[PDB]
């Protein structure tokens, strides 16, 4: 009871592309 | 994406047409394909040009779902120094065969990272190179042969690593290398 139905996702974004500085 | 939807929603006003992108392939650095098709007939396709904005580059994009339910090749825009990419014309970096990416450094401290680089065929799908990889400091490091793409990792030093970039041997079907440093554990 109080079950929840569906679905959770909690990911964050470390994941995300390094910004960059050219030469 | 916001932007290759725009370009169909444009491209519909002049005819009142409801149109979605079916498609969208990065073209270059900055330009991009998309294929639209009215709602309600998702075989009447028409193709449009578009570019990202200035201080973008564009950004292939992989399974995404359009309008109709179909996963599909899509283009977005993302900042110009936060990915790689090139393709086979006259001022991409050619070296030994290899078509190269410019060269530049995270603004990191001392952090696993990963290179991640995949190739692309004309119509925006994943493709295949003879060989692909990435310099350090100007020299090949590392190489992979007869792939799609290469996620290598490094541990990543600010006082020994002053750059990187991404290369791959053009051919039928590998038009476009596009690759991103990313934090790895």
């Amino acid at each position: 009871e109080g079950d929840i139905i569906g679905t959770f996702n909690f990911s964050s974004s470390d994941s995300q592309p390094l910004k960059i500085h050219w030469v | 994406s916001a932007h290759t939807e725009s370009v169909c929603v444009h491209a519909g006003t002049a005819t009142g047409a409801d149109l979605h992108w079916l498609n969208a392939i990065c073209t270059g650095k900055s330009t991009y394909t998309v294929n639209c098709a009215p709602a309600g007939n998702k075989n009447a396709g028409s193709t449009h040009t578009g570019t990202c904005p200035a201080g973008q580059d564009c950004f292939q994009l992989e399974q995404v779902g359009n309008f109709w339910g179909d996963r599909e090749p899509d283009a977005t825009c993302s900042p110009s120094n936060t990915v790689f990419d090139a393709v086979d014309d006259k001022e991409a970096t050619h070296v030994n065969g290899k078509v190269v990416t410019r060269a530049g450094k995270p603004g990191i401290g001392r952090k696993l990272i990963r290179l991640k680089a995949q190739v692309y065929r004309r119509d925006g799908h994943y493709g295949q190179t003879s060989r692909m990889g990435f310099f350090r400091n100007g020299k090949e490091v590392y190489h992979i042969d007869n792939v799609a793409s290469m996620e290598p990792t490094w541990n990543f030093d600010p006082s020994s690593d002053q750059s990187f970039s991404f290369f791959f041997t053009p051919g039928p079907n590998a038009f476009r290398i596009q690759g991103t440093l990313n934090l790895a554990s």
